[PDB]
DNA sequence: CGGGAATTCCC
DNA sequence: CGGGAATTCCC
């Protein structure tokens, strides 16, 4: 037996989006679809499965916590169709791609603003899986919210039906820091031996001193250089020792591509092409 | 020739945190341009041309040209309302200021400050005129302390306040020392001529910190300059900034040269990515012995000059 | 009792 | 927009 029902076609781009303040109001960059890449473009899209029949859907996008307790988020999706932390788009299938989503934006709160803004969410009817009463506000992240996305239809008789929320891959702020895509701006040099212990200057991105490392690839090799936390200068530019390759005493150089690590979750960077050198 | 006010120590003047007021007060103390390692400092005066007891005030001037009240505030034991009031006088005429603490009020929060802290003025002596508007003086104290005024005047410090905060530079400020005689009655109202102690600059202020080269890649570079170096070092704002090469060719000139770099090869504030300058005899063969030296445009302040090696080709 | 770094606000 | 200044928070 089919039900309609709605699928993210494509997710939000997990990482890189920027969060913005109500004192900011808009931006040129909107949130951005898991494939993308500069060249191909592409934004977050869903879709309605088995929804003939019914001469018109309703989704609406709408960011909630990201775990267990899916209490409403307190930031809210801003831009085309929206109004408060939901962008509404009524629909007719005879098409149903669910555009995708083009403009849209997250605007973060504060700290402080929370309470007030996720309580006046409830206030306001939003909530698309119900909280509660008694104290709606503990260890939230300001850093990763996720999009849940609804829709709902009537039938012959106003009585509407709400086809079951789908949630989406979680969305990080791109300034959050612990939570950004890591890259390298520039490098030291990229020749160097292949015994090891060569100092080499890394100009990164934001990063931690006390959850970064940097590892040198190759066939299925991973080989990660040493480095103490006195040695990442304000998160902007992390110096190392150059490490050994795999035991190799070879005349003929290889390619040995390096990138940025994190400890916590094991995202990184795009490698960067070095390419070590004989004894 | 008669009794005077006098620094002895002036402040520091660069390297110390003004904590906001969210980050509570307790935080450190403003030393003195002397302040070592192992032997600390504090600013201090000494009243002279007298020998019996006292009372010296200190509070926060603005700096430059005019000089009116600050809306960031003195803070410590002995202090109140940005306001220290130590006594000292009854045998030795010398007096410090230890665990002295510089407020920082929010760019936003700075007009009421002003605004209640000229009026409060006026209804006092040396503080009339010279503070608020040149055009009162009326005050300078009366028999009592006359109370809040009428308008127009009450209007006259609210359009000062204001033409002031617009023009208050909260990265920098002023130490107002103020000796007060006892004049008859034991009381202190012999008020002496103030002194101004040097510019005390914000640590915090990107355009007026201390500078460092913490640690850069290469400590010489071919005399055929061209050569890339990394360079970390303590916040910097990549249109002020610069680094200065220079040698002291015995007393037949000074040489200088810069190195290269767009705002760009500026990263983040705290490294630089520059290619070196040509040096001042290439044909040479033996190695150069030269001093580098980050260095800021706007107020000529210069780090620690680090060792450099120019060898020819 | 200092200093690093995260959060916000601004250009 | 992305870089930095302004203000906080955190160890």
């Amino acid at each position: 037996c089919p039900r309609p029902y709605l699928v993210i076609t494509e997710q939000p781009k997990q990482r890189g989006m920027r969060f913005r303040y109500e004192c900011e109001g808009r931006s040129a960059g909107s949130i951005l679809g898991e494939s993308s890449t500069e060249a191909s473009k592409t934004q977050p899209a869903i879709e309605l499965r088995d929804c003939g029949g019914l001469r018109e859907v309703e989704v609406t996008a709408c960011l909630v916590w990201k775990d267990w307790p899916h209490r409403v988020h307190p930031h809210s999706l801003v831009g085309k169709d929206c109004t408060d932390g939901v962008c509404r788009v009524r629909l007719r299938p005879h098409v149903s791609p669910r555009h995708s989503f083009n403009n849209l934006g997250i605007q973060c709160v504060r700290k402080k603003e929370i309470e007030a803004a996720i309580e006046r969410k409830i206030q306001l009817g939003i909530d698309p899986y119900n909280a509660g009463s008694l104290k709606n506000h503990q260890e939230v992240d300001m850093n990763v919210v996720r999009i849940c996305f609804q829709a709902s239809y009537r039938d012959q008789q106003g009585h509407l039906h709400r086809m079951d929320p789908i949630l989406s891959e979680p969305v990080y702020d791109k300034k959050s820091t612990n939570t950004s895509e890591l890259r390298i701006c520039r490098i030291n040099k990229e020749s160097g031996p292949c015994t090891g212990g060569e100092e080499l200057y890394l100009l990164c991105d934001k990063v931690q001193k006390e959850d970064i490392s940097v590892v040198f690839s190759t066939a299925s090799w991973e080989g990660r250089a040493d480095f103490s936390q006195a040695d990442v200068h304000r998160q902007i530019a992390i110096v190392f020792k150059t490490p050994p390759y795999e035991d190799l005493e070879i005349s003929e150089p290889v390619t040995v591509n390096v990138f940025l690590q994190r400890l916590t979750d094991g995202v990184c960077s795009e490698p960067l092409p070095f390419t070590y050198l004989p004894r | 020739d008669g009794p005077y006010l006098q620094i002895l120590e002036q402040p520091k003047q660069r390297g110390f945190r003004f904590r906001y007021v969210c980050e509570g007060p307790s935080h450190g103390g403003l030393p003195g341009a002397s302040s070592e390692k192992n032997k600390k400092s504090y600013p201090q005066v000494k009243i002279c041309n007298y020998v019996g007891p006292a009372k010296v005030i200190v509070q926060l001037v603005t700096n430059g040209k005019n000089i009116h009240l600050h809306a960031h505030s003195l803070v410590g034991k002995h202090c109140e309302d940005g306001v220290c009031t130590v006594t000292a006088g009854p045998k030795d005429m010398v007096v410090g200021f230890a665990n002295l603490g510089i407020l920082h009020v929010t760019k936003k929060k700075v007009f009421e400050t002003l605004e209640a802290r000229m009026t409060e003025a006026c209804i006092r002596g040396y503080n009339p005129g010279l503070l608020v508007h040149s055009d009162l003086a009326y005050l300078q104290a009366e028999g009592g302390g006359d109370r809040q005024l009428t308008d127009r005047e009450k209007e006259i410090i609210r359009q000062a306040a204001v033409q002031q905060t617009k023009e208050m530079d909260l990265s920098v400020v002023r130490l107002m020392f103020t000796a007060f005689l006892p004049d008859s009655t034991g009381s202190f109202t012999r008020r002496l001529e103030p002194v101004v102690s040097d510019a005390i600059y914000d640590s915090k202020a990107p355009n007026a910190s201390n500078l460092k080269i913490v640690r850069m890649d290469r400590t010489a570079g071919c005399v055929t300059g061209g050569e890339e170096i990394y360079l970390l070092c303590d916040k910097v704002q990549k249109d002020d900034i610069q680094i200065r090469f220079y040698e002291e060719e015995e007393n037949g000139g000074v040489w200088e040269g810069f190195g290269d770099f767009s705002p760009t090869d500026v990263h983040r504030q705290f490294a630089i990515v520059f290619k070196t300058p040509k040096y001042k005899d290439v044909n040479i063969t033996k190695p150069a012995s030269v001093f580098v030296q980050l260095r800021r445009k706007s107020d000529l302040e210069t780090s620690e000059p680090k060792p450099f090696l120019y060898y020819p080709e």
